[PDB]
């Protein structure tokens, strides 16, 4: 979750559209937990699993 | 039939220290303009300064890195003094990356076009280990005055990343201001004065632009005075 | 007692009006006002007190 450019794109869009609720769909729950952890510890994005 | 003061020679003794002269000042307006400019300069000069910092291996201002001797808090204290000139953008992200033994000075910042690091010798840290490496990203904004962290805390606005390190913003480049009104012997006049403004800054705002902006602000407020509604 | 969890908060307190300041000789006082740099007295050389 540090080099995958999808994560950077997600963060950039969210941090640039902070006033929008965004529904983000991924395949597996494991990836979703990793995404919450990375969005929190590197952009502080609030995301419920 | 009156006179009016024209901005004359602006001597630069050092990069930070500057003398600005104003030759044809009427009697009595010496002190008025001296003080007005001193006030405006000290209060209202816009400058850029670091607002928050992110270093990699550090959770909060109070922790400590391996291979450095300063505490992280002292690193923030060193960054507060960084004198930088931003031209176009309002928020820039500077990157500092150094490894190996040596003093991490301000010069090591990743060289961007729009940002000028005025004092590259300004120290930041000292490494003390061959394999010790520090990387950080310093965010620099433009602003006026003095804003502490604790006031902006009300407006946190998702400060959620615990890696974020907020720094108090001293958005003011000017350290010191003095002025002297002294007899300006003009070849056809008896009693005229010249105003000499001696200013010490961190070396970001140039003298001419500072004085011009201050005069601008004062003139604007005087403009506010010209009209009087009485309605 | 099964277990205990201790948490340390650290807080940076800046000087503000109402705090107590003192000298070494018995002179005391409450910091009454924070003045702008320009308002403070300055010697001829321009250094403010």
């Amino acid at each position: 979750w540090n080099f995958d450019p999808r994560v950077e794109w997600l963060m950039g869009y969210l941090t640039s559209h902070r006033s929008q609720k965004v529904l983000v769909i991924c395949a597996k729950a494991a990836t979703a937990l990793q995404l919450e952890q990375v969005l929190r510890e590197r952009e502080g994005i609030r995301a419920a699993v | 039939e009156f006179l009016k003061p024209r901005l004359v020679d602006i001597e630069q003794v050092s990069s930070t220290h500057a003398k600005v002269t104003l030759e044809p000042l009427e009697r009595g307006f010496g002190h008025t303009l001296g003080n007005a400019l001193r006030r405006i300069l000290l209060s209202s000069m816009p400058g850029c300064a670091v607002t928050e910092v992110e270093i990699d291996g550090v959770l909060h201002e109070y922790s400590t890195k391996e291979g450095v001797q300063e505490d992280i808090l002292e690193i923030l204290l060193n960054l507060k003094g960084l004198a930088v000139r931003v031209q176009g953008k309002d928020e820039v992200i500077l990157t500092l990356n150094k490894s190996g033994i040596g003093p991490v000075t301000a010069a090591d910042i990743t060289h961007d076009g729009d940002v000028e690091i005025v004092k590259p010798q300004h120290v930041i840290c000292h490494l003390t280990d061959e394999n010790a490496s520090i990387s950080m990203r310093i965010k620099v904004q433009r602003g006026r005055g003095y804003v502490p962290a604790s006031t902006r805390i009300h407006s946190e606005e998702d400060e959620r990343p615990i890696g974020r390190l907020l720094v108090d913003a001293c958005y003011s480049p000017v350290e010191r201001i003095a002025y002297n009104v002294e007899a300006a012997r003009v070849e056809q006049r008896t009693d005229l004065d010249k105003l000499v403004i001696e200013m010490e800054t961190n070396g970001t705002i140039d003298p001419e632009e500072a004085i011009r902006r201050a005069a601008t602000i004062l003139a604007e407020q005087l403009e506010a005075f010209v009209d009087l509604r009485d309605v | 007692v099964l277990k205990i969890v201790k948490v340390y908060l650290a807080v940076k307190r800046r000087i503000q009006p109402g705090d107590k300041m003192a000298g070494r000789h018995g002179n005391k006082g409450v910091i009454s006002k924070i003045n702008p740099i320009e308002d403070m007295p300055y010697d001829e050389n321009g250094t403010p007190v």
